[PDB]
């Protein structure tokens, strides 16, 4: 029983560190884009 | 010897992870802004569909 508790616990813990790495590496892509579209707005104000 | 047999498979599915639909959730936060649905409500739709 103490093996089958650790077996499900090592399946959930590896299905969440894999899930957080697909959320962080995609969360810093929707922010590196949102600093590029927010900089071209900041040059439309400079060109005015 | 003439009766055909019947084997039953079984899979268990669940609403997708919060980090799997984070590309699709960011699509719904750009086009809708503040009236976008929450990410715990975008999972009951994708398993409702």
């Amino acid at each position: 029983l103490a093996q089958y508790i650790q077996q499900v616990d090592d399946k959930v813990n590896q299905e969440l560190e894999k899930d957080l790495k697909d959320n962080i590496a995609l969360g810093r892509k929707n922010l590196q884009d949102s600093l590029r579209t927010q900089e071209v707005v900041a040059q439309e104000q400079k060109d005015l | 010897a003439v009766a055909k047999e019947k084997w039953t498979s079984t899979a268990i599915i669940t609403q997708p992870d919060v980090g799997q639909i984070a590309g699709y959730n960011n699509a719904m936060n750009v086009i809708y802004g503040q009236a976008a649905p929450k990410v715990s409500d975008l999972q009951e739709t994708l398993i409702g569909r």
